[PDB]
């Protein structure tokens, strides 16, 4: 009765726990409410909506069918987030 | 063993010598494909395009951490919240 | 190809600056696109301010003017200075 | 006669002639001078040479003689105007500048 | 270095030397340029046991190739006792030449201990010092094994080769082994770039399939085995005039019969009575269904629909595999689960006509998520089955097998993939297989029939491979064709 695929994992729950700690460690917190793991994945995910649009936007005005790095540094620095590095 | 809070400090102290990636890569690159399905079926990525994403995503969830603690710190607590991280992100026009 | 890339007047001014010293491949994208990012900003100031005096001419006075704006404090002084003495050394010579 | 370049006489190691064309076919203004591009070759440079030499200290502060984008970080964080100056930028694989809070560390 | 070098270019021409192209256009044309002006027939028992008569010459060749000082790859096929025509070689050098060890025993994963349970029974008193395990145990017999310079043979995997190189790059080797070598046949391949740094004065390769994908493939091994022969394709596979097909009158084919002559020792299975029993095939043709008509037609005119010619290939398989072709929830198995699959209609009848006869079929599908569906459509029809698939242990593997090769056994389905492993899995107990579908590569396909074709196989094996219509399934029948004829027209005349 497995013809389906009943077998799978939502992704935005692919962001650890651990990482998050990690990540939090690196921000310089101390103790973790259980409540952050949610939240921060939530943020995460709509931070990451924004930019993909914008970058998706410039890929398809530009008549093609593949993000590039130097679209999405466009889209970044579009919202006022810069990104040295990644070429331009 | 250790006291409590020992190896959160010397976590903290590992975390902040190093450059490295925080996120994995595979569940991150997964999770960026799967966000983008929406707005264009049939959209590639580059190896290159992926990376700056995760720079940037990792570079603002330590900054929107670090306003955050700052904020726990400020109510008098040591522990972080969902109260502090919605409070830090509505003050820089966000929510 | 023929990309163009400011990195060897990047390294010629490490060399001068630390006759001793290098730079990785990452660190020097990075410095380029510092170099690129920081040109864009001073030309589009410069740009604007062309245009807000009904001036069709790009030159060393709105140039310094982009340059005081967006530099902060001492790097603005240091680099006026610095770019006034190029420009009359030029013209001199 | 024989030809030496507006960076030669003008002092400077940064180019002239490729900023003049970039400011030219930058769509910036109609039509552009001739002192502009030596100026701005001279601020670009100054401003290189000023994070170079940061950088520098840096990667030898670290017993390393190879700058590197960690040590670029460190030291466009640690000078606070160039700080203010890229504080909305985020240079890839820098990391970040260590901090701990002085009511977390322990009595 | 040039003694072997020069020594080697005579004896090329000197055993049927009808090259005649890249032996002088190769900056070894100045040393050559310098000569321009010009045995255990008795199944020997040094190492114990009697080698049966068509085993011999095999080694004899190595020896000969050994005594001639060149590589050679053998191509013994499937089952024909590889393992002991391997380890007799080094037994002659231990005893005849008196020269033990270091050699390395690189092989898959799978048979790591397998050689060295056969190493034992024809020839004891052997060092044999696997290097396996986890971080530390590999890790301290590093330094009193592998450093301690007290070896003869050396087994290790594939993987651990390309870890614990820094060890192995420093010793010094007389040869190196690899079996089932076709893994080096991408020659920028890490673990291939990996062996050119390996010091050793010549190597083996074992394989029963050199030609699988090209031509160009096999200058790979060659690249590997004598590198300074040959160092490069150009010369290899342009000026063998495009697979000497456009521009060949049975002239230049015949050229390259004997220009890999020395090099290769590939016997058949049918000059022995092992399996004594020549295969069966059915190509049938399955009129496309409609549902499926309605899909491919759609996918070709402009939910991930990328990469259209495989995503055809799943509408020419199952339209099911689409999410959403089925009929929607709630789900049931029923028979409208077959209407809706062009194979699976004929393929149904087929399971039937065998039932009654006490056959069990071994089902070898593509895209493992086309064995769900037969899963449940095998849970529709009652059927004894077991799955032995990806991502499933050995453990769980042997089982499975078990089950199936068991004593008054039951099982009548048992589904793998076309990949299933190494070779190693026993399926003799069986009478047929049913390639679901087809495979780029025919030598993909070989060896999984050949699961069935082994060895013990006493009664006629059934092999099915079932093709769609007016279809792209019409067009990789054919490309896999060719590049199997390619194998008869470039092997399969020699011997
Ligand atoms: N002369 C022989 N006498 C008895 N058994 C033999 C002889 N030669 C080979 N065999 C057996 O036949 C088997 C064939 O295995 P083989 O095909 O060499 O394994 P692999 O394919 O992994 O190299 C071996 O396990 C060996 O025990
Ligand atoms: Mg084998």
């Amino acid at each position: 009765a497995k013809r389906h695929r009943k077998v799978l994992r939502d992704n935005i729950q692919g962001i650890t726990k651990p990482a998050i700690r990690r990540l939090a460690r690196r921000g310089g917190v101390k103790r973790i409410s259980g409540l952050i793991y949610e939240e921060t994945r939530g943020v995460l995910k709509v931070f990451l909506e924004n930019v993909i649009r914008d970058a998706v936007t410039y890929t398809e005005h530009a008549k093609r069918k593949t993000v590039t790095a130097m679209d999405v540094v466009y889209a970044l620095k579009r919202q006022g987030r810069t990104l040295y590095g990644f070429g331009g | 063993r250790y006291r409590p809070g020992t190896v959160a400090l010397r976590e903290i102290r590992r975390y902040q010598k190093s450059t490295e990636l925080l996120i994995r890569k595979l569940p991150f690159q997964r999770l960026v494909r799967e966000i983008a399905q929406d707005f264009k079926t049939d959209l590639r990525f580059q190896s290159s395009a992926v990376m700056a994403l995760q720079e940037a995503s990792e570079a603002y969830l330590v900054a929107l951490f670090e306003d955050t603690n700052l904020c726990a710190i400020h109510a008098k607590r040591v522990t972080i919240m969902p109260k502090d991280i919605q409070l830090a992100r509505r003050i820089r026009g966000e929510r | 190809t023929r990309k163009e890339s400011y990195a060897i007047y990047v390294y010629k001014v490490l060399k001068q600056v630390h006759p001793d010293t290098g730079i990785s491949s990452k660190a020097m994208s990075i410095m380029n696109s510092f170099v690129n990012d920081v040109f864009e900003r001073i030309a589009g100031e410069a740009s604007r301010l062309a245009h807000y005096n009904k001036r069709s001419t790009i030159t060393s006075r709105e140039i310094q003017t982009a340059v005081r704006l967006l530099l902060p404090g001492e790097l603005a002084k240091h680099a006026v200075s610095e770019g006034t003495k190029a420009v009359t050394k030029y013209t001199s010579a | 006669a024989k030809a030496k370049t507006r960076s030669s006489r003008a002092g400077l190691q940064f180019p002239v002639g490729r900023v003049h064309r970039l400011l030219r076919k930058g769509n910036y203004a109609e039509r552009v001078g001739a002192g502009a591009p030596v100026y701005l070759a001279a601020v670009l440079e100054y401003l290189t040479a000023e994070i170079l030499e940061l950088a520098g200290n840096a990667a030898r502060d670290n017993k390393k003689t190879r700058i590197i984008p960690r040590h670029l970080q460190l030291a466009v964080r640690n000078d606070e105007e160039l700080n203010k100056l890229l504080g909305r930028v985020t240079i890839a694989q820098g990391g970040v500048l260590p901090n701990i809070q002085s009511v977390l560390l322990p009595k | 270095d040039l003694e072997g070098t020069t020594k080697r270019f005579e004896h090329l021409l000197s055993l049927s030397g009808l090259f005649k192209h890249f032996i002088e256009s190769k900056k070894f044309r100045q040393v050559l340029d310098v000569l321009e002006e010009n045995q255990f027939r008795e199944s020997p028992a040094y190492v114990n046991g009697q080698l049966r008569p068509y085993q011999i010459q095999g080694v004899n060749w190595l020896v000969s190739l050994h005594k001639n000082k060149i590589a050679g790859i053998l191509a013994d096929e499937m089952g024909l006792g590889k393992t002991l025509q391997t380890i007799s070689f080094l037994g002659y050098l231990r005893y005849i030449e008196k020269i033990p060890g270091p050699f390395l025993v690189i092989a898959p994963k799978s048979t790591l201990n397998n050689w060295l349970r056969e190493i034992n029974r024809w020839t004891p008193d052997v060092n044999a010092f696997i290097l396996q395990g986890d971080k530390e145990e590999r890790a301290e017999l590093i330094q009193k094994k592998l450093l301690g310079c007290d070896f003869d043979v050396v087994i290790a995997s594939y993987e651990i080769i390309i870890r614990e190189k820094s060890p192995l790059k420093k010793i010094n080797w007389e040869y190196i082994i690899i079996d089932e070598a076709h893994r080096i046949k991408n020659e920028e391949s890490m673990l291939s770039q990996v062996l050119r740094e390996f010091t050793s004065r010549n190597r083996l390769l074992i394989t029963g399939t050199p030609l699988q994908n090209n031509l160009h493939e096999l200058w790979a091994l060659l690249n590997f085995l004598l590198p300074d022969i040959f160092s490069d394709a150009q010369d290899f596979d342009d000026w063998f005039s495009s697979e000497s097909t456009e521009e060949d009158q049975d002239k230049i084919v015949k050229q390259l019969h004997t220009v890999l002559q020395p090099f290769l020792l590939r016997r058949i299975k049918s000059d022995v009575e092992t399996s004594l029993l020549p295969k069966k095939e059915l190509n049938l043709y399955v009129g496309m269904s409609s549902m499926q008509k309605k899909w491919y037609k759609k996918i070709l005119e402009k939910t991930r629909l990328l990469n259209i010619m495989m995503q055809l290939r799943k509408c020419c398989n199952h339209p099911y595999l689409f999410d959403g072709a089925e009929p929607g929830p709630p789900y049931t198995t029923d028979e409208h689960l077959v209407y809706n699959a062009a194979k699976l209609q004929v393929l149904d009848k087929l399971l039937k006509k065998l039932k009654e006869e006490g056959s069990r079929v071994l089902i070898f599908s593509q895209m493992s998520r086309l064995l769900d569906i037969l899963e449940d459509y095998c849970y529709f029809r009652n059927y004894e089955y077991c799955r032995i698939d990806g991502s499933t242990a050995h453990e769980d593997r042997i089982q499975a097998i078990d089950d199936y090769n068991a004593p008054d056994s039951k099982k009548f389905v048992f589904l793998l993939t076309t990949r299933a492993g190494g070779l190693g899995i026993n399926l003799t107990s069986a009478d047929v297989v049913v390639l679901y579908d087809s495979d780029w590569n025919p030598q993909a396909d070989l060896q999984a029939m050949d699961r069935a074709h082994r060895i013990g196989q006493k009664k006629q094996v059934k092999v099915f491979r079932l093709v769609t219509d007016n279809s792209v399934e019409e067009k990789i029948l054919e490309r896999a064709t060719q590049k199997l004829r390619l194998d008869q027209l470039v092997i399969q005349n020699r011997t």
